[PDB]
């Protein structure tokens, strides 16, 4: 019976420790948010450059036309903890995930027109 | 699972730097050119 | 019936990190194929300042 | 503002003279989706688009298309929307994009058309390319797409070869892969290559072994090995009050318990 | 492949003429970099930036003032690092300079230990990232500034720059711990400082502000070391700091602070009499 | 569509001239390397290296693992004769990804891994040269190479020490690294690696991996191969063991056996 609840400490320690690695998630969700952030301002280039490319499209066109169970129990009260806020954690880097999935669906498509206008305008310059 | 997200994430972080720099030097490079359209339609004129 | 709890929730937030895990693996290849595109659109930029400028020198 | 159909007359009359009339076109298309008028700016990019094919321009040309797809889709018409992607999809794959607009093209054919054949082969065929670009998820995602309508469409064989790839493409999702895999094969009535699955399932990924997936695959080919369809109903029920089934897994089930009635019918 | 040495030559005496120099200068120095000479190659990119300037496209010696940086870099050479970054941030900012400022006082920190430097450098990149309204930036860089601003005895401005993390902060979901974190840090800062009361009205604070940093073990913590100082009882503070150690392992940060504290209250003995 | 084939005996016969024919050749490969060998004798290397990278493409996805291999390799002769490293430390690592897994040509994935990883390391890339690196040292482990995948180790464990981020890296890297000196006999290295790692990191010291590598590390010194085989068996039934681990562990037996045959 002792050395059974021994191995039951153990077990809970262990898995306390791993517990509180698995939150160390959190620095997931500090690069993400940083990442976020970059993506914020990949846009704006892009929708600067979507501008600038309006204009350069005029410009070309006219250019042309020009003890042990107390410690078990505190052991599991920290685990409950420890877990919950992994849960609050791992919910909330999905959602994160998913806004970030269509960010950049769309800023892969507006990089691949803008390349496009890039190119069009260019070979209309070669021309003049 | 925690472990191999945060690795995961690490390894993206380099595809954001290089986007982001490209991203910036194509935004600074469109509007030089549009610059030089603007004075070649100057001169054009 | 605390342990259970704590186990159930335990496997849920396992769930939510194995939808998790799926989502970065598509995250990091959207990452890899803007950064090809956007290494693309920093070449067409360069190329087409350069057009323009030409066009300039011309022009003038 | 200049008169949009004045400025397609003009482009008319004129059709460098195909290039003119395609700015032409453009300009009136771009007026009219300013006037959120998205039909008759899709058939004005789609002119223009023409145009400038016309001219030797099919980067240029394939951008309209795109722009005709874009406004077309935005305006409800999904037809056109459709047209648009093929040219600007034929334009892409002979310039060296096609995939990409090919998965769209997909998506609009499975929920705007319900044309889910069509549907099938613009997810099969971006696959194969985005296989081909070594995006293996982009890939994966296609083959998702097309493997789920196959199974849907009677086709549980494809089906099971597409998830098939799709597992060793992935392998080093799976757990799902594996027990829809054996779904389909437990469709089309081969319990025998369902317990193959679900043993190469247990023995390749451990993930898969403990996973409640790989309990209710087995329940499943128990079910069907002893052929009590009730059996497979409380499995059934037993699945989804705690993982919830989808609307691809009611399928495959109702059409396996429809099988063990068509069986009960064989039986006299 | 063509003489690095020759082509140099070529671009010194050419030295639209800058255009060429530096242009034949970058072919030197790929070859350089091709060659593994990643010193070379840095000053071959060094001397194409200088032409470069000399006419008049600063973007490009921008560009080669970063390359600069990161062959010497590459190649260990931390001060021609550092000068090439120095170039292309007066570029970038007379024109990115908060990035490369970053990396300079990284550079500082870690290969030269240039502490004031590099304090300087993240406190200027923290204070241009909040003028582009990226928090996080903002808050990394301040957490460099104010900690190796605490570890070089400004504890006062490390406290206040933490007061602006714990402010940027708050309302975020994602930066709760960052928070739990920082009230802690900026109550030992106070207490380094030996203003225990401050210690005691940002603990205050933290509990009334932020529910999750109350419960928390880093609020009792910060009360237990504001309680020994009150009492004078340093065996009681290093009892403290076993048992925070215990379940939360302390960082070289925190040990420093501590140790300053402890020192302090021997101080305070020395007082005594 | 035009014929790819007359396409070809145009681009032939052409073969400006060489742009026009690789021109004609793209066009017919996209009905369906020419074109990329047109274009370097046109002197346009960067064309050549993209339509190489293509050639690459199509060749993997045909199952023409070899073609692939051979457009892989002038991709990468071409963006590394043009500064790009990165361009060529990336395809790199594709082709030792293609020599490892399709032609099962070990030494030159490990080569090819390695150059990767200087090259990432020389862009300051340390996750990716760690990745390289990784990969090197499996393969060179594999490969009876025990004491250069340990140094592998001890520059990765050096490179990703001090980031948080790639903590477990760490833990399993010292764990691997002394196993590979284990498979190399050499267990006062094993036990200096151990000490090296516990002293260093303190995750390490109480983690798991340390605790079997110091029962490992006893067992060879005690020369008891059934006392190995109970700790494997513990370790793999709490943290699952893979085949990297399987084959360095059944070759330190094997040498225990050899040892033992010695003995005699």
């Amino acid at each position: 019976i002792k050395f059974t609840k021994q191995s039951s400490v153990a077990s809970t320690r262990n898995t306390l420790k791993m517990a509180q690695d698995a939150e160390r998630g959190m620095n997931t969700l500090g690069m993400l948010g940083h990442q976020s952030e970059q993506l914020n301002n990949v846009e704006g280039n892009l929708d600067l450059m979507k501008v600038q490319n309006k204009v350069a499209d005029e410009k070309v066109a006219e250019l042309k036309k020009l003890e042990m169970e107390l410690e078990i129990d505190r052991n599991l009260d920290q685990i409950q903890q420890v877990s919950n806020r992994l849960k609050k954690m791992a919910l909330t880097t999905g959602k994160e995930l998913d806004s970030q999935q269509k960010r950049l669906n769309n800023i892969e498509e507006s990089t691949d027109d803008l390349d496009i206008n890039l190119h069009m305008n260019t070979n209309r310059l070669a021309g003049i | 699972l925690f472990n191999d997200m945060e690795e995961l994430v690490i390894e993206q972080q380099e595809n954001v730097d290089v986007i982001d720099k490209n991203v910036e030097d194509a935004q600074l490079d469109v509007e030089q050119g549009v610059g030089h359209t603007d004075k070649a339609v100057k001169s054009a004129r | 019936s605390r342990t259970a709890e704590l186990q159930a929730e335990i496997d849920d937030t396992v769930g939510i990190m194995r939808d998790n895990i799926n989502k970065v693996a598509e995250r990091g290849e959207r990452l890899t194929s803007i950064e090809d595109k956007a290494d693309n659109l920093a070449v067409s930029a360069q190329g087409f300042k350069r057009g323009a400028n030409r066009v300039r020198k011309a022009m003038w | 503002m200049s008169d949009p159909v004045e400025l397609l007359k003009r482009a008319e009359k004129k059709g460098y003279k195909f290039e003119e009339a395609a700015d032409l076109c453009v300009q009136a298309a771009t007026i009219y989706r300013l006037r959120k008028e998205l039909n008759l700016a899709g058939d004005s990019f789609l002119k223009a688009a023409d145009y400038q094919k016309k001219a030797g321009n099919e980067d240029e040309a394939g951008n309209t298309y795109v722009e005709a797809y874009k406004c077309f889709k935005s305006g409800g018409n999904s037809v056109n929307a459709v047209d648009s992607l093929e040219n600007a999809i034929q334009i892409f794959t002979h310039r060296g994009r096609g995939a990409n607009f090919k998965f769209e093209l997909g998506e609009i054919l499975e929920n705007d058309l319900h044309d889910y054949a069509k549907a099938i082969d613009c997810y099969e065929l971006a696959g194969e390319w985005y296989a081909q670009d070594q995006s293996v998820a982009l890939s994966n995602k296609c083959f998702i797409k097309c493997a789920d309508l196959k199974a849907l469409d009677g086709q549980y064989i494809e089906a099971s070869d597409i998830y098939s790839k799709l597992i060793k493409s992935s392998m080093g999702s799976l757990k799902d892969y594996f027990l829809k895999k054996g779904l389909c094969q437990l469709a089309a009535t081969d319990a025998v290559a369902a317990a193959r699955t679900l043993q190469e399932g247990q023995s390749e990924d451990p993930n898969f072994a403990d996973s409640r997936e790989s309990n209710f695959l087995k329940s499943l080919i128990d079910a069907v090995n002893e052929g009590d369809s009730e059996q497979l109903s409380e499995h059934c029920k037993e699945f989804d009050n705690f993982m919830r089934l989808d609307k691809w897994k009611i399928t495959i089930l109702n059409k396996i318990k429809e099988s063990i009635q068509q069986q009960e019918d064989d039986l006299l």
